[PDB]
């Protein structure tokens, strides 16, 4: 999969790109635009080159229901190596405000379409930190520190 | 520089008639450094324009300047060609 | 009929491993999908079978709405079998998935194949009732596998939906032995039912 | 191991819902672990370190592959008497237990009397406070042999000389393991201290 | 093949049979659903490689430059665990994604040498040193294969042994003339046995002294007696418009020659792309020189070479 | 021959033939897929090969700096270039080949000196032996050289 990884640099393009989605799919008051994330990655730089919408659903009655759809990725993947042979899906984006742990589960399937281990790249669309809006993470394994329960 | 060829007349005639005003906007992206140097948008001029004078009826109704990237480039489709028209940049205060 | 999308929920499991049908119940439910896919084109040409699954960690989509048996199929070569049916948590994600569509004059119906018993609740389930009847989808219980060694108590939101619908609500007795299960749902109704005003 | 590799190949695309290559790499490890008893040490850990390899190019493997591989590396390293080795290796069986049947309750108790044994004897261990919190030595402290190796392990954990010494004693006696490792344990605790 | 045989019958009897061809069927229509499993993943790849093709068709078809390969380089494919050039990028290994594997070194007609990522439907296979190819005009890139340069006058210079003026409308010329056949016309014909032997074949002929001694007449008799592919070239004629075409010129001629073997290649007067001096400017007749020199080479590459022979002349 | 025992049999072989049948089938059907599949890849990497673009050769005439170099192309000229993060500064030192941007200017990665083709076939094999005593007359030659 991948494991190297270490940084992931963003371009302002990604990052107005996400913020216009959240905004035209009309999903707001802590409802979730997710899309996909796309440019080069197994490198120690990670570079998202581009970004786009996927059709997206969440109930948060119950986090483990939610929509994701499976013809429009491969769809969309087809059109994007043609453009720049620089994209390819190396993770989804989160529109945040926060880190769920929601976001675990939502991780688990995605990791079948990638090519590596998918990104869980969060863009927060209303500003936050005396750093960065943009945190970047990465699923990996570990042992707790209670010594008990390896969880993702 | 930003200029058309025939070929991109033959190209922006199409949409001209899918959509009655359209712009065609043209990126030399190795004359420009500032990142909107040598970018301007052009458009069809029709051959009635030229003969009956209707061309300037867009330099009323509006600012009323053009600004140059290339001069010896622009000049010259100018009055064979197209009309330009300067171009301005926008965002709002969420993108800033 | 007529005009009609219909969610397949169908569950892989830890009593779907066993062969009752040939040679496990996981290559019997492959042959399910071909005759029910072939039927409804056959009524309706315009007609779309979408698939999602009760089985694992997290119901997830396998595939969406498509008018190819080809790429249903396609996705349901991989999927888990060491989970155990959620039936609450089925119909509302196969409620998402009927939003989602080409056009919308098609019926709602979502028939769920039962081969394990609830790891939910009936105070769960009693919610999920007032919950459907109001968007008149249909549930449509192919139990095969909750009679087997169980009982099932999903007789009583049958007919609390049942009204006039879109599609009517039914109840679909499925032998847990050996009766071939891909010919007996086949010949039972699931078009030779439909709705009325 | 060889009805496994002849099934495989056609049931993967049969079922077609189902996988079978899980099973090959736990019988390698079940392999390994008779070797260990047998004591032919060297066998089981060449045929551990290529089964490592393949584990590690692998994320969509069962939890309870890595139960089977941990154990197995833990009881070469007791053989060695490694003790600093040990002790790593046991927390990672501890997080991979699931709550289906793969333990036993003898099982429990005796990880639980072998972790305490290796990290009195460690050379850089100060883990003594992550057993004490530890579900698995909390648990049995009420039996004669289980006591007096609570309250060791508690001793060391507060730097506390009083109760220590006073149990040094006792083990020399008792216990002829812990004879000869008399000057280790006493220089071990006033390390910690300072 | 062959269902139900003697031993089935006997075994089974036909009622048992029956209750076998139930059980059959049943595992027929699982098999039957895997069919319609395959033949899905077929047609979305078909619909796939057209809509790739598609792409490709603007760019591919002509108009593009031409351009020649000085070497197929066979840059390294894959010494670490991303890309496939040494260096450490983004991308990931493949062929072209901005991994690059093999590449070539072209020298265009543009008056550039370039150094490309090599495309997918273009290989190192299908190509060889001194190939013509189509490059794309507006980026550099080996586009698509085209066979060998040909020209209008090295396609003239083979064939011209008639006239001929053989031995007998030649008065006397001995040593010469018996020289001649030893060099050329008597290992040509016996080639067989000269490999057996060990021996070398003469490494060419030089034949030399002031004009008007009948050595031109000579080359094109030698010709006729073994009934030889005849390439003539002369020193002013095999410079041809812009000297840096001159090198073409020599080896596509040599191409030719070799085979359908025996043949003479006899260049005559060379006094101008066979100086002695090299203050003489010359810039591109200078790789002229240098061409020559390579079929020399291969007449030492053969030990015996029985099947080419060259001939040479000049007046001083 | 006119039993109703031979009718049920005949029957029998359409059930086991095509249960065969049926499985030389699969067999077929995957080979179909994997001659698509290589097809694909091949057209598909022509199109990303356009997108990454020629470059043009040249070579450091000298080393100003440790990210910036100044070189000579091969297409005349003499540039003052950067050099890419990519691209080792080692591998680079006064006088060796390099490849650099027609887009940025900008040398993206070594290209390997080329031989040149004489020397290096005499450096690659070698060129022994020659016994003392297998030469004659020039005997004492030998020895002086030694
Ligand atoms: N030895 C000869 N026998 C017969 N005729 C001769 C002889 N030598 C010269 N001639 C006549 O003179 C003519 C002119 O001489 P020729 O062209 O053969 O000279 P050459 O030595 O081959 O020239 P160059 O040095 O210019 O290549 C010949 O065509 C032939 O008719
Ligand atoms: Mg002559």
């Amino acid at each position: 999969m991948s494991l190297q990884h270490e940084k992931v640099t963003i371009a302002p393009l990604v990052l107005l790109s996400a913020l216009d989605h959240y905004e035209r799919t009309q999903t707001k008051e802590n409802k979730r635009c997710v899309g996909v994330i796309l440019g080069d990655a197994n490198s120690s730089t990670i570079r998202v080159t581009n970004s786009f919408a996927l059709p997206f659903e969440e109930d948060e009655k119950n986090s483990d229901v939610w929509f994701l759809d499976h013809n429009y990725i491969e769809n969309m993947n087809e059109m994007c190596k043609k453009i720049n042979a620089k994209e390819k899906l190396i993770g989804w984006y989160h529109s945040g405000p926060k880190l769920r742990a929601s976001d675990l589960k939502i991780n688990e399937l995605f990791k079948k379409y990638t090519q590596n281990n998918p990104l869980l790249l969060i863009v927060d669309v209303k500003q936050q930190g005396v750093g960065l809006p943009t945190d970047a993470y990465v699923a990996i394994e570990q042992v707790k520190d209670d010594g008990t329960s390896t969880e993702k | 520089g930003c200029w058309l060829s025939s070929v991109d007349v033959n190209t922006q005639k199409s949409f001209e008639q899918l959509n009655s005003r359209a712009v065609a906007v043209v990126v030399d992206p190795i004359q420009s450094v500032k990142g909107k140097v040598v970018i301007d948008a052009f458009r069809l001029i029709d051959t009635g324009a030229l003969i009956n004078n209707l061309e300037p009826r867009q330099t009323t109704s509006n600012t009323g300047l053009l600004n140059k990237a290339n001069i010896q480039a622009l000049i010259h489709g100018l009055n064979r060609h197209y009309y330009s028209l300067n171009i301005d940049y926008h965002k709002t205060a969420k993108e800033t | 009929m007529v005009l009609e999308a219909t969610v397949l929920v169908i569950d892989n499991s830890e009593y779907s491993r066993n062969g009752d049908f040939p040679r496990t119940r996981f290559e019997a439910q492959i042959d399910s999908v071909e005759f029910i896919f072939q039927a409804k084109r056959n009524s309706n040409p315009e007609n779309t079978v979408g698939l999602i699954s009760g089985a694992g960690a997290n119901p997830r989509v396998l595939s969406t709405f498509t008018a190819e048996f080809g790429k249903i199929l396609a996705g349901l070569h991989d999927t888990q079998i060491e989970g155990k049916l959620h039936m609450a948590t089925a119909l509302q994600i196969a409620q998402l998935t009927l939003k989602h569509r080409q056009n919308k004059v098609q019926h709602q119906r979502i028939v769920a194949f039962v081969c394990s018993p609830i790891s939910d609740s009936r105070d769960e389930l009693i919610r999920l009732a007032k919950t459907l009847k109001k968007n008149n989808v249909a549930v449509d219980i192919i139990n095969f596998g909750e009679i087997e060694q169980n009982t099932e108590l999903l007789d009583e939101f049958i007919a609390a939906v049942n009204n006039p619908q879109e599609e009517t609500s039914h109840l679909l007795t499925v032998t847990p032995g050996p009766r071939l299960l891909y010919e007996n749902i086949a010949s039972s109704p699931i078009i030779l039912e439909e709705g009325s005003s | 191991k060889a009805q496994f590799q002849e099934l495989d190949s056609k049931k993967q695309r049969n079922n077609g819902s189902k996988d079978h290559g899980d099973g090959i790499l736990l019988i390698d490890s079940e392999i390994a672990r008779t070797y260990l008893l047998k004591n032919d040490l060297v066998k089981a850990r060449d045929l551990l370190d290529d089964l490592e390899k393949t584990l590690d190019k692998k994320d969509s493997i069962p939890l309870r592959i890595t139960n089977s591989f941990y154990s197995t590396n833990s009881q070469y390293f007791k053989f060695k008497n490694d003790f600093n080795s040990f002790y790593y290796t046991s927390l990672l069986y501890l997080s991979t237990l699931e709550p289906s049947t793969s333990i036993t309750l003898a099982e429990r108790q005796q990880l639980a009397y072998d972790l305490s044994i290796s990290a009195l004897l460690g050379d850089k261990i100060y883990n003594f406070g992550e057993l004490l919190h530890h579900p698995i030595m909390e648990t049995i402290v009420n039996d004669s042999n289980y006591d007096w190796l609570f309250q060791l392990l508690n001793a060391l954990t507060v730097g506390d000389f009083d109760k220590f010494d006073s149990l040094i004693k006792v083990q020399i006696s008792k216990i002829p393991i812990l004879a000869q490792h008399e000057s280790f344990l006493r220089q071990k605790i006033c390390l910690m201290t300072l | 093949g062959d269902d139900e045989l003697d031993q089935e019958i006997l075994n089974l009897s036909t009622q048992e049979l029956q209750t076998r061809a139930k059980l059959l069927d049943n595992e027929i229509r699982i098999f039957r659903s895997e069919l319609q499993r395959l033949s899905h993943e077929n047609n979305v790849m078909l619909e796939k490689i057209k809509d790739n093709k598609e792409k490709i068709k603007n760019n591919r078809q002509l108009p593009y430059l031409v351009a020649n390969v000085v070497e197929v380089m066979d840059m390294n494919e894959i010494e670490d665990k991303e890309n496939s050039e040494s260096t450490t990028q983004g991308g990931n290994v493949n062929l072209d994604n901005t991994a690059v594997g093999k590449a070539a070194v072209v020298k265009t007609s543009s008056r550039q040498t370039v150094f490309l990522p090599m495309v997918g439907l273009v290989d190192p296979d299908k190509l060889k040193p001194n190939d013509l190819v189509g490059v794309n005009k507006d980026s550099y890139l080996i586009l698509d294969t085209l066979p060998s340069e040909f020209d209008s006058r090295v396609k003239a210079m083979e064939v011209d042994e008639k006239p001929t003026e053989t031995y007998s409308d030649v008065g006397g010329l001995d040593k010469q003339i018996e020289e001649l056949v030893e060099a050329i016309v008597l290992p040509m014909k016996r080639a067989d046995k000269f490999k057996d032997m060990g021996i070398r074949a003469p490494k060419g002929a030089l034949m030399y002294g002031p004009p008007g001694t009948g050595k031109t007449l000579l080359a094109r008799a030698c010709a006729a007696q073994t009934n030889a592919t005849f390439l003539k070239l002369a020193a002013p004629q095999l410079v041809q418009m812009y000297i840096g075409e001159g090198a073409k010129l020599v080896r596509d001629a040599f191409a030719l020659a070799k085979e359908k073997a025996p043949t003479i290649i006899f260049i005559d007067e060379l006094d101008a792309i066979g100086t002695k001096r090299f203050d003489s400017e010359k810039s591109g007749d200078r790789e002229v020189q240098r061409t020559m020199l390579e079929l020399l080479n291969q007449l030492d590459g053969f030990s015996s070479d029985d099947r080419v022979k060259v001939l040479a002349a000049t007046n001083r | 021959e006119q039993e109703a025992h031979n009718k049920a049999l005949n029957q029998f072989k359409r059930k086991l033939l095509e249960h065969r049948r049926y499985d030389d089938q699969l067999k077929q059907r995957r080979q179909n897929i994997r001659d698509l599949e290589k097809l694909y890849d091949k057209t598909e990497n022509d199109i990303k090969a356009l997108q990454s673009i020629g470059q043009l050769i040249g070579e450091v005439m000298k080393e100003l700096s440790e990210e910036k170099y100044i070189v000579k192309a091969s297409s005349g000229p003499r540039y003052i270039v950067g050099v890419r993060n990519s691209v080792d500064r080692s591998k680079l030192k006064k006088g060796v080949r390099v490849t650099l941007d027609i887009t940025t200017l900008t040398i993206m990665r070594i290209l390997p000196r080329e031989t040149d083709p004489l020397v290096y076939n005499m450096t690659s094999f070698e060129q022994g032996e020659i016994t003392f005593d297998g030469i004659g007359g020039l005997t004492e030659q030998i020895r002086e050289l030694r």
